C-alpha cells in the first residue's frame, strides 16, 4: 500500500512473525562428519549396527 | 585511539596489563576459546571468523580431517605450567587433489605428527620428505599398507627447525606404489604461530579492526604483514603499505590481490576452501598440462637463447604475459638474474617479475616501453627488487606522473626517448656533415682562438637554426649558450669551433663532434615540441 | 570414492573423468606409466585414430589458432621457402610423423 | 543493402585517410620544401649580419 | 642519390646483378622506401650507415623500437651475420613477423622449420625432433596462449585423447565375458558417456 501507515503495519507483522520464531540455527554437523567410502556408507555392518 | 591500538607492541610483560586496557572487565583471555563467542563480539558470522580461525580442536571423530583451511586450539604445554594457543595454515601444493583427501599438521606442545587420508589404495608405505629428495629431506614415515579413507599417524616429525616452523613446507608423500617406485602425491606448506593466551586475543584484535575498517581479506592483510616482520606484528610500514593497497586499487582499478603486489607483496597463494589462490590463477588455470609451483626453489634459466627450454620458464611466461625475450628484459630489470642467466623459483622473484608487468600494465606501456622509461628516470643504475620500502611507491607515482603527461602533452614513448637518452649513433650524420661543410668557409682560427663565447654563438647561429630548423637565428644561440652550458662531451662553444677547423683530422674527437651535436638537436627539439617562446628561452 | 562435500559440489568435466577412467584401465594392462603410454601412442599404427602424437597435434591447433589460412606465412616467403612440401601439409591437416 | 552502405562508408574514410599522407608525402618531396628554406635563410642571415 | 651512388648495392638483390629495373626490383624499391619512411627522424642517419658496412644489430633495434633478442635470434635463424644490404634487413624483419604471428620467438620458428619429412629412406632421409624435444617444442608454442585460448585448447585434447583412448580399448582389451564393439558399448560398460 506503499503509505507510512501502512509500512508501519506491515514492520509490525513481520516482527511478530519473527517473535514467534526465534533466532534461527546455525549449522552444526556438517563439519565434524568424517568423509566415507561410497562402500563404507553401504557396508551392511553398518546397517546393522 | 585506533591507531594506538592497532600499532602499540605487545610483550609478555605488559600482556595482563593491555588485555584489561582493551577488553571489559567481565571479559577473560578464556572466553577466546568459543568460536560463537567472538563472532558475536566482533558482529562477524561463523563462517567469517573461521577466516581467521580455522577449525578448533575440540575432540571430533577420528578422521574428521582438521583444517578449513587452518587449525587452531589452546594447548597446555605438558613440560611446564603454562598455556599456548596456537594456529597453523595450509597451502595446498602441486597434485594434492588426486590422491590425499586430507594431509593435516598436528601440534601437541613441542612437536608434530601427521594425519592422512587417501583417494586411491596402494599396498606400500609412504615417507614424507621436506627437500627435494635431498640426502637430508626426511621428515618422518607413514607405516602402511596405505589404504583409501583412512587414517594414519605420523611418527613425531623430526627434521623440521622451529624457526622455519613459520613458512615451511612440511610436506612430501613420496608414496611407493611398487617396491621402486614413488611419486610426490601433494601436500601444502604449513605455517605455525604460537602465543600464550592473553597475547594471542591482542594480537587476534588488532587483525580483526583492521580487517573491518579497511575491508581486506584476514589472508590478504597477512600476506602484507609476512612482507615486512616475520613475527606479524601490525606498525607504520604495515599501514603504510595498506594504504597503498586501497589507493592503488581505487586508481588502477585493480582488484586487492593485483594492488597487494604494486605495494611491495608477494604473489598471495592462499585458498579458502572454495576459492582459486591468486597464484593459481595466474599460472594453473588451466595449467600446461601440470602444475607449476613456487614451492621449488630450484634453478631454472631464463636465457632467450637457450636450446631445449624448460617447462617452468614456458609456464612463467605465460602467466606474466610475455615472451623469451621480454622475460630476459624483466630479470634484468629487477635484478634477479643469477649465475648462467638463471633465476630462482621462488614466490619473492616471481612477484618481482610481475609487479614489472603490473608496473606497465597499469600505465598502458609494453615491457619494452617500460624499461625505456625506467632508464629516463632518476632511478636508473638501481634494479627495482633492491629498492627501498619508501622509494617503490616513489617509482610508481613518478610512473604515474610522466605517462599521464606525455598523454596530455600528445607526445609517444618513443618521442621523449629521442629527446632526453644520452645514447647516440656515433656517426657524423649527413645533417652534421652539411652543417660542417656550410660552416668552415665563414670560420676562422682567429674567432676560434678568441675569448668571447657570446660573440662565437653569433657567429654560429644562422648555421645552427638552418640545420636544426628553428624559427630564428635568435633561438639557435640561446640553444648554442644552453649547450655550452652543459659541456656535453667535454666540449665548449669554443672546442667545437676548432674541431670544425680541421682537415679531417678527427681521429676519436668525432665522439665529442656528435655528441655535442646530439644534445644540441635534443634541446632545440624539446623547444620545438614545448612549443616554447624565445623570450621564455 | 570420497563422499565429501568437494566431490559434490567442485565443477568437472565429463571427458576428464572418462579419460582419467579409461587411462587407469589402460595403464593396468600395459603397466606403464600414463607418460609412457602417450610416447606408445605416438608410433601405434593398429587403429584409425592412431597415431596419435599429442605434442604435434598441439603445436598445430596453436598454429591453427594464431593463424588459420597462413596468412601470415604466406606474407612472408623467406620463411616459407625454407620449409618442406610434406611438412607443410602437417600444419594444415593431420599428420603425425 | 544498409550495412553494405555503412560498410563502404568506412572504404570511404580510409581512402580520405591515404589520400591525406600522399599530400604530406608530396609536401616532403616539393623542390620547395622546409630542407630547402631551412639553409637558403640560414645562409642568407649570415651574409646579411 | 644513395641507391645509384652505390651503384644499387644498398639495396641489393636476391641472386641477381643488382641495379636492374624490373617488376621484381621495382618492388623491392617500394618496400625498401616504405621501411625508410617508418624509421622516423633518425631515418637519414640509418641510411648513411647502412652506405658505409656500419649498421650494426643493437642499433637496428633501437632506432626500429624492436628488442634485442629478437633481432640477434633472427639473424641467426635467417641466416645472415652482417646487414649489409636491405636485402638482408628484409629477411631479417620476415622472421620477426612470423614470431610475432604465432606469438613466439624467432628460434622456435626456425626449430618448427627444421621439421623435415624427406620419406626417411628411398632419398637421403627424415630430420625429426626427439620425443622430449617435441614437448619442449609443444610447451614453447602453448605458453604464448592466453587463458581464454589456452582453455579451448584443453577442450580440443580431451575431445582427441578420448576417441584415441576408446579406439586402442577396442582394438587391445575384451574382458572377462563381455562383447564390446561400439564407442556406445563402452559407454554401456563403464557407465559414462566418452562421446
Amino acid at each position: 500500500e506503499l503509505t507510512r501507515d501502512a509500512l508501519n503495519e506491515a514492520k509490525m507483522w513481520y516482527v511478530r512473525t519473527l517473535e514467534l520464531l526465534g533466532d534461527e540455527p546455525e549449522d552444526y554437523g556438517s563439519q565434524q562428519w568424517a568423509a566415507p567410502s561410497l562402500s563404507g556408507a553401504a557396508s551392511q555392518t553398518v546397517q546393522a549396527a | 585511539e585506533l591507531y594506538n591500538i592497532l600499532t602499540e607492541e605487545i610483550t609478555e610483560k605488559n600482556a595482563d596489563a593491555l588485555f584489561a586496557q582493551n577488553f571489559s572487565e567481565n571479559i577473560t583471555p578464556e572466553n577466546f576459546a568459543s568460536q560463537s563467542w567472538i563472532a558475536k563480539y566482533y558482529g562477524l558470522e561463523l563462517s567469517e571468523v573461521q577466516k581467521y580461525l580455522g577449525m578448533l580442536q575440540n575432540g571430533y571423530s577420528d578422521s574428521t580431517s582438521a583444517y578449513v583451511d587452518n587449525i587452531s586450539t589452546g594447548l597446555v604445554v605438558n613440560n611446564e605450567s603454562k598455556l599456548e594457543a596456537y594456529k597453523i595454515t595450509r597451502v595446498k601444493t602441486d597434485d594434492y587433489d588426486k590422491n590425499i583427501n586430507y594431509f593435516d599438521l598436528m601440534y601437541e606442545g613441542n612437536n608434530q605428527f601427521f594425519i592422512r587420508a587417501n583417494f586411491k589404495v596402494s599396498r606400500e608405505f609412504g615417507a614424507t620428505l621436506r627437500k627435494n629428495a635431498g640426502p637430508s629431506g626426511i621428515v618422518g614415515s607413514l607405516s602402511g599398507p596405505l589404504i583409501a579413507n583412512t587414517n594414519f599417524k605420523s611418527n613425531y616429525l623430526s627434521n623440521i627447525s622451529d624457526s622455519e616452523y613459520k613458512n615451511g613446507v612440511k610436506i612430501y608423500a613420496y608414496r611407493y606404489t611398487s617396491s621402486t617406485s614413488a611419486t610426490n602425491q601433494g601436500g601444502g606448506i604449513f605455517t605455525f604461530e604460537s602465543y600464550p593466551l592473553t597475547i594471542f586475543a591482542l594480537k587476534l584484535n588488532k587483525a580483526i579492526r583492521l580487517c573491518l575498517t579497511s575491508g581486506l581479506s584476514p589472508n590478504e592483510l597477512q600476506t602484507i604483514v609476512r612482507s615486512d616482520n616475520a613475527q606479524g606484528i601490525i606498525n607504520d610500514s604495515v599501514l603504510t603499505k595498506v594504504f597503498y593497497t586501497l589507493f592503488y586499487s581505487h586508481r588502477y582499478a585493480l582488484s586487492f590481490d593485483d594492488a597487494q603486489v604494486l605495494n611491495g607483496s608477494v604473489i598471495n597463494q592462499y585458498a579458502d576452501d572454495d576459492s582459486v589462490s591468486h597464484f593459481n590463477r595466474l599460472f594453473n588455470t588451466p595449467p600446461l598440462k601440470g602444475k607449476i609451483f613456487e614451492a621449488d626453489g630450484n634453478t631454472v634459466s631464463i636465457d632467450p637463447d637457450e636450446e631445449q627450454s624448460t617447462f617452468a620458464r614456458s609456464a612463467l611466461m605465460r602467466g606474466l604475459g610475455v615472451n623469451s625475450g621480454e622475460l630476459y628484459q624483466l630479470g634484468k630489470l629487477a635484478g634477479v638474474l643469477d649465475a648462467q642467466n638463471t633465476i630462482t623459483l621462488s614466490v619473492f622473484v616471481i612477484s618481482s617479475l610481475y609487479r614489472l608487468t603490473l608496473l606497465a600494465r597499469v600505465h598502458q606501456l609494453t615491457v619494452n616501453e617500460l624499461c625505456m622509461l625506467y632508464g629516463l628516470s632518476p632511478f636508473n643504475g638501481k634494479t627495482t627488487a633492491s629498492l627501498s620500502s619508501g622509494e617503490l611507491p616513489r617509482l610508481v607515482i613518478w610512473l604515474y606522473q610522466v605517462t599521464q603527461w606525455l598523454t596530455e602533452a600528445e607526445i609517444t614513448t618513443e618521442a621523449i626517448w629521442l629527446l632526453c637518452t644520452p645514447e647516440f649513433s656515433g656517426n657524423i650524420s649527413p645533417e652534421i656533415s652539411n652543417l660542417l661543410n656550410n660552416l668552415r668557409p665563414s670560420i676562422s682560427e682567429d674567432m676560434a682562438q678568441s675569448h668571447n663565447r657570446e660573440l662565437q654563438a653569433e657567429i654560429l647561429a644562422p648555421f645552427i637554426a638552418a640545420t636544426l630548423h628553428l624559427a630564428s637565428p635568435d633561438m639557435a644561440r640561446y640553444i648554442l649558450l644552453w649547450t655550452d652550458n652543459l659541456r656535453p662531451g667535454g666540449l665548449d662553444i669554443a672546442g667545437f669551433m676548432t674541431l670544425v677547423l680541421k682537415e679531417s683530422l678527427n681521429a676519436n674527437e668525432t665522439t665529442q663532434l656528435v655528441q655535442f651535436c646530439h644534445v644540441m638537436a635534443q634541446l632545440s627539439l624539446s623547444v620545438q615540441t614545448l612549443r616554447l617562446s624565445e623570450a621564455e628561452l | 570414492l570420497t563422499l565429501s562435500q568437494s566431490n559434490m559440489d567442485t565443477e568437472i568435466s565429463t571427458l576428464t573423468l572418462s579419460n582419467e577412467l579409461l587411462l587407469e584401465h589402460i595403464t593396468r594392462k600395459t603397466g606403464g606409466d600414463s607418460d609412457a603410454l602417450m610416447e606408445s601412442l605416438s608410433t601405434y599404427r593398429q587403429a584409425i585414430d592412431t597415431p596419435y602424437h599429442q605434442p604435434y597435434e598441439t603445436i598445430r591447433q596453436v598454429i591453427m589458432t594464431h593463424d588459420s589460412t597462413l596468412s601470415a606465412l604466406s606474407r612472408n616467403p623467406e620463411v616459407m621457402g625454407q620449409a618442406e612440401g610434406a611438412s607443410l601439409l602437417a600444419i594444415l591437416a593431420n599428420i603425425s610423423p | 543493402i544498409r550495412r553494405e552502405a555503412a560498410q563502404m562508408q568506412v572504404e570511404y574514410q580510409e581512402t580520405q585517410q591515404a589520400h591525406t599522407q600522399a599530400q604530406l608525402e608530396l609536401l616532403q618531396r616539393k623542390f620547395t620544401n622546409k630542407a630547402l628554406y631551412s639553409w637558403m635563410r640560414g645562409k642568407l642571415s649570415a651574409i646579411y649580419y | 642519390s644513395v641507391l645509384v651512388i652505390s651503384g644499387f648495392a644498398v639495396l641489393g638483390a636476391k641472386n641477381q646483378p643488382a641495379g636492374q629495373h624490373n617488376i621484381d626490383t621495382l618492388f623491392s624499391l617500394y618496400r625498401f622506401h616504405q621501411w625508410i619512411n617508418g624509421l622516423g627522424n633518425p631515418g637519414s642517419d640509418t641510411l648513411d650507415m647502412l652506405r658505409q658496412q656500419t649498421l650494426t644489430a643493437d642499433r637496428l633495434a633501437s632506432v626500429m623500437g624492436l628488442d634485442i633478442s629478437m633481432v640477434t635470434q633472427a639473424m641467426v635463424s635467417a641466416g645472415v651475420n652482417q646487414l649489409q644490404c636491405w636485402q638482408d634487413i628484409n629477411t631479417v624483419l620476415q622472421w620477426i613477423d612470423v614470431a610475432s604471428a604465432l606469438h613466439t620467438m624467432p628460434s622456435v620458428i626456425r626449430t618448427l622449420v627444421n621439421i623435415r619429412y624427406v620419406t626417411a629412406l628411398n632419398k637421403a632421409e627424415s630430420n625429426l625432433p626427439s620425443w622430449d624435444e617435441w614437448q619442449t617444442l609443444a610447451e614453447n608454442m602453448e605458453a604464448g596462449l592466453s587463458t581464454q585460448q589456452a582453455q579451448t585448447l584443453a577442450d580440443y585434447t580431451a575431445e582427441r585423447l578420448s576417441s584415441v583412448l576408446c579406439n586402442w580399448f577396442l582394438a587391445n582389451i575384451q574382458p572377462e565375458g563381455v562383447s564390446l564393439h561400439s564407442r556406445d558399448d563402452l559407454y554401456s560398460y563403464f557407465l559414462i558417456d566418452n562421446q
